[PDB]
This record gives structure tokens, C-alpha cells and sequence, in this order.
């Protein structure tokens, strides 16, 4: 069937400071069809309390998410996100750079 | 420039399932009603702060029209099935955009209704409001219905009457939301990198509207491919983020200059590496 | 304000 | 539905000269699905025996066929290839040029 | 360089209707058996000239594997109908690509085994011929099924075995036939147009395979996007054309030349736009 | 000579 594989971007609301609160987000573009399965992951673990944004579309018809999460960056945490989609065979990572 | 659009998809289920219509309503690009079947009580549901103005009469006309648009997404769902050769119990999406554009004077600018059958153009009205672009075959028997029952006559006076005269009282009961903007703050990010060289970030950050344009340059000369950029990405808190990178020679980085452009700022930003 | 189909496609 | 359009090329086997025999093909490529309808057409009017190759497909998937008729071109005549196919509203004509 | 390929395609049709199942073989990419359901008395028959030398049990064993690949098509479409979450009636594409390609020593270079649906790719055999690659979630689980069955194993033996055995039969059969090259025959064609510049056309007609570079070069240098050129196309009898054409200025023409490179010819060819 | 697939997809 018709499928576009989703675009993801992983990034924090706020310049990150260690110790520092602030929000992940995971921004998923560019996919049909709508069903959708996003995880936001600390140290490769699955994070219980994530925000999803409500179905919706951009104008070349494919639709996009936006997942959040509250979180407090240290020297040593490791953050990601994963998606898992029809058009994809797996699930796809993404690691949190915080110089992108 | 102004804008309002309803954005309306029908997903059908398996087997039995029956399916989901969402509708979402935007004025000037921000979401601000929202309507989802699959709601324990099914309403158009305000989305911005300025439409509890609106009485409960309001919602309840909404909601009844959505009522109405999901049977006929139902009807229209099983009708494409069958121009494209089955029968029903497959997984489908229906989708589509309507709306109005204005200028600065308020004056309509144009008419806007197209559809997408799986994520792909299926039939537009055209900017004249009056005749239909089919994408395949089987939208031209959609066409050719339409073009008999002279459905655009019904979607020009909607587009042109009704759409601009709600959008200029939703203009008006959110004067004070929809006229701000939110100036980006910049800074320059420095990544040494291999061969002696350093990624020169220049990051805008906390801006809205979402349309901005970074550019870098080499005294005075802008930077064509040369210069890498992230897709403009929602902050979450209504704001905006977009960067935009150069890889330079290490020790000649005060030679370039980032500039950032939005309609929100007094004039142009201009920065440079700062260091420590 | 939303907008109503009318005939089906 | 998943939908690729026919590119088409309208030629001759031979080098054209007017009122000697010759063979105009209509090569239809990269279409999907398979199911396709041909036309040759002399001044605009639909020519009776034209042979079609068999169903093939290359590489990339998508579907070909060589349509194919004799014929003996004059000053004066046009020929022409119509093609009708689920991912075109409608049919596609296009014409025989000489130069080409 | 030699190969030889299968090219299947099974193609349901609308409501009760039985599906439709077609086997290509091609010898160095030359159409040498096919197989139709759709015909009064399926069964493979001969596409080359050298293949009348095989036996009628060659027909009978080739028929008997057909029939089988027919039904295994029909169970594989339905099993696909249910993974992108449907029951049957769809009008539905499902293809093959299998073979091995050879070295000019007749050694085995690679197996291939392809699959699509929806003329998009579902499934591929690895260049390992051990491991399967799927394009999509529900290819993912025809891969576990294929991993937990041992399908590659089965698919590497024929891939190595049979299918280079037969090659190599197919080959020593068809010598005096699959050997041949047809010399292209080179021409320029003169078509004045605006601007004082007049369109270069230089044809290649006649040549067999394929495989041809026609290029351009003013006094030694040749020309890049400047140049125009149609895609290889079926002369019908064999052969292929093949156009390229370059936009000069009128009266300077005599300082380009054409060159045609082809396997089938003693040595490469060169040509200028010849005058009356 | 074709090749038989067996396992089904």
C-alpha cells in the first residue's frame, strides 16, 4: 500500500544546561498512513510520561506528531526517540544531540 | 495576509470498526477548533483562548455539521473503493483542506478546496472556483458528478461568503492573540571539527510566526549549498526553532557573520562567533 | 465557521 | 491506489520518406498497474490492425509494451499514440514527429 | 558478461474473477519462454528460435511448475491483502525477479530474488543469498515466516545450481544467436531553429544489445547537460535507436562531432552534420 | 529452467 516513511527530529525546547529542567521533543513529519507508534527513551529505557500533540496534517497531505517530555539533561544521560511505522521494516532510533 | 482552513481526514478500520473523521479548523496558520469521532462526547472542542467568546449555540452547529461530515466521508470512502475496484473492510484515508486567503486589506485573496485519497491529490477545485482538476481516472468520475450536480457553485459561495465573513470576526475576537509576534533570540555555537575546521551554528530560537530565513555570510558574500539547515521545528510552547550551520577554517571564524530575518524583529539580527 | 459536502464523491 | 504514469515515445523504425513503407512504433514505459489501453491513430482517426508486444516489466517494476502498425507516410498525413491509463484523467495523445 | 531471469507476475482482478499469473525467461536480457494463464491452452512456449531443441517433456515439467507457481501466487496475494489489513475482491500486483548473472568464465557471479507489491519492493534475497532484506512492516513478517521456514536455503541451491546449469545449456544452444551484435549505423540530422542556432541530432539505428554512448564534442571536448537525448527504444525487429542531439550556431557546425561508442563495432564511430 | 517457490508469504 501507499506509504511515506516519517522524518524525526530530536531536540530540546530550550538550550540545554546539565541539572537544568527542560523539555525533549520528538518531531515526527512527513508519514502516512496516520497510525503512529512514538517512544521517548532515557538510558535506552522506555520514559513513562510522554505527550503526544492530536492528529494532524500539513498541506502535501502527510501527517506529523509532536511527542514530549519533561527532563533534566546530565553529563551522563542518553536520550532518544523511536518511531515505529508501517513504511518502516524496524523501529527507528534517534539519539538527542544537544549541538542539533 | 491572513488564512483559515478545516483540515478534515476519514480513516476507515478493520473489518466491522466504523471510521474515524477528524476535523481541525486553523485561522492564520494556529489551530483553533478540533473535532475527533473518536472523542467519548464528539464535539468541535475550542482550540485557542479567543473562541470561548463564542456561545453555546456556536458548538453545537459545529458539532451537527461534523455529524453530517462523517457519514458523508463514510459514503464518499466506499464509493472510491469501488473506482479503484473493491469492496469494503481495507484500512483507507479520505483527506481534505478548505478555505480562504485575505490580504492585509482583508479582501479576499482566493478560494482553496482540494482532496487526497491515501495521502495523494484526488480532485481541486481550481483558483477560478467554478471548474475541477481531476489527478486519475478514477477522480474524473468524481469530476464528471460533481460537474453535474454543479457541487462548485455550493463551494464557491461558501469560500468566497461564509468563510472570509467568520474569519473576519474570528480576526476581530483575536485581535490581541493573532497581531503578535515572537522576535527569535540568536547566538552562534562553535564545533571544531576535522582537516582544521569548526561548524559555525547560528541557532534562532523562541520565534512567531514559524516563517524565518537565516543566512550566513563571508565578509559581506552570502553562502550558497555551502550552508546546512534543520527543517523549522515547533519549540512546543507556541514558538519556533531553526538553525543554520557553515564549516569554517579554525582561527578565521570572526570573518563570518550570521544574519536572521523575521518579520517580528525592530530590524535584522546580525551576529558573529563570540568566544568565552 | 465549517463548511458542509453535499454530494458524495 | 498506487499509480506510476506511461512515459511515451511515437517514432519510426526507419528513417521516414514519404510514400515509402515503414513501421511507426508507440513505446509506452514505466506505467503501473499493468493494465493499459493503446491507440494509433492516422489523421486523427483510429487505425484498425496495430500489434501490441506482450506484458513485460523492467527492473524498477513498472510495466511496458511496444504498440506497433505499418505504415507508408505522406507529406500530408499525422500520425498519433493514445494512451489510456488509470494514473491519467484523461487519455494522452501524442503526435509522430519526424525529427524524432 | 551473461544472465538469465524469471520474471513473474500475478495480477487479481475484480470480484470473483481468478487471478492472473505471467512467467517471463529472459537469456542476456532476450526473451526466451513465456507462460500465461490468461491463454486457451496455458503453458510455456518457446520465444527464441534455440529453444525448439528442447525435448516436449522441457514444455510439460515447465507447464506442471507454472500451475503450481499460479496457486502459490494466489495464496501469497491473499496473505498480503490481510497484512496491509484487508479481506479479498482488490485488484492487486504481486512480482518476482529471480536469476544469476555470469562472468565472461560462465562462473556465477551473484543469484538474484526480488519481490514487489504493488509494483513497489516487499521483499529481497540478499547478494549472501542467507539473508532477507524487507521494505516495509508487513514484508517484515513474510522475512520471519521465510527465516523460520529456511526459504533462502532452497532459493541459494537453485540460484547456484540449477539456474547456472541451465544458463550454461541455454547458452552452448543459442551460440550462433546470443553472440551476435548488430553495428549501429550512424547519421546527422540539421534542424535550424531561433535565435541563429540550429538543433544537431546524431542517430544510432540498427544496433543490438542495447547498450550504446553516443556523445558530442566541440574540436575534442565533449559536451554534458548541454546535450539532449532520448531513452534506448525498441526498433521492433531487434534493434534499438537511440538519439543526441546539441543546439550550435548556424554556420559553425562542422567544428562538432558526433561519436558512437557500441561492443558490435570493429571500432568507435565519429560523424560531422553532412551537407547536401 | 523456472524455479518453485514453497513457503508462502
Amino acid at each position: 500500500m501507499i506509504q511515506k516513511t516519517p522524518q524525526i527530529q530530536v531536540y530540546s525546547r530550550h538550550p540545554p544546561e546539565n541539572g537544568k529542567p527542560n523539555i525533549l521533543n520528538c518531531y515526527v513529519t512527513q508519514f502516512h498512513p496516520p497510525h503512529i507508534e512514538i517512544q521517548m527513551l532515557k538510558n535506552g529505557k522506555k520514559i513513562p510520561k510522554v505527550e503526544m500533540s492530536d492528529m494532524s496534517f500539513s498541506k502535501d497531505w502527510s501527517f506529523y506528531i509532536l511527542a514530549h517530555t519533561e527532563f533534566t539533561p546530565t553529563e551522563t544521560d542518553t536520550y532518544a526517540c523511536r518511531v515505529k511505522h508501517a513504511s518502516m521494516a524496524e523501529p527507528k532510533t534517534v539519539y538527542w544531540d544537544r549541538d542539533m | 495576509p491572513h488564512s483559515m482552513r478545516y483540515f478534515e481526514t476519514a480513516v476507515s478500520r478493520p473489518g466491522l470498526e466504523e471510521p474515524r473523521y477528524i476535523s481541525v479548523g486553523y485561522v492564520d496558520n494556529k489551530e483553533f477548533v478540533r473535532f475527533d469521532s473518536d472523542a467519548e462526547n464528539p464535539r468541535y472542542e475550542p482550540r485557542a483562548p479567543w473562541m470561548e467568546q463564542e456561545g453555546p449555540e456556536y458548538w453545537e452547529r459545529e458539532t451537527q455539521k461534523a455529524k453530517g461530515q462523517e457519514q458523508w466521508f463514510r459514503v464518499s470512502l466506499r464509493n472510491l473503493l469501488g473506482y479503484y475496484n473493491q469492496s469494503a473492510g481495507g484500512s483507507h484515508t479520505l483527506q481534505q483542506m478548505s478555505g480562504c486567503d485575505l490580504g492585509s486589506d482583508w479582501r479576499l485573496l482566493r478560494g482553496y478546496l482540494q482532496f487526497a485519497y491515501e495521502g495523494r491529490d484526488y480532485i481541486a477545485l481550481n483558483e477560478d472556483l467554478k471548474t475541477w482538476t481531476a489527478a486519475d481516472m478514477a477522480a474524473q468520475i468524481t469530476r464528471r458528478k460533481w460537474e453535474q450536480s454543479g457541487a462548485a457553485e455550493a463551494y464557491k459561495a461558501y469560500l468566497e461568503g461564509e468563510c472570509v465573513e467568520w474569519l473576519h470576526r474570528y480576526l476581530k475576537n483575536g485581535n490581541a492573540t493573532l497581531l503578535r509576534t515572537d522576535s527569535p533570540k540568536a547566538h552562534v555555537t562553535h564545533h571544531p571539527r576535522s582537516k582544521g575546521e569548526v561548524t559555525l551554528r547560528c541557532w534562532a530560537l523562541g520565534f512567531y510566526p514559524a516563517d524565518i530565513t537565516l543566512t550566513w555570510q563571508l565578509n559581506g558574500e552570502e553562502l550558497t549549498q555551502d550552508m546546512e539547515l534543520v527543517e523549522t521545528r515547533p519549540a512546543g510552547d507556541g514558538t519556533f526553532q531553526k538553525w543554520a550551520s557553515v564549516v569554517v577554517p579554525l582561527g578565521k571564524e570572526q570573518n563570518y557573520t550570521c544574519r536572521v530575518y523575521h518579520e517580528g524583529l525592530p530590524e535584522p539580527l546580525t551576529l558573529r562567533w563570540e568566544p568565552p | 465557521a465549517s463548511n458542509e459536502n453535499i454530494e458524495t464523491m
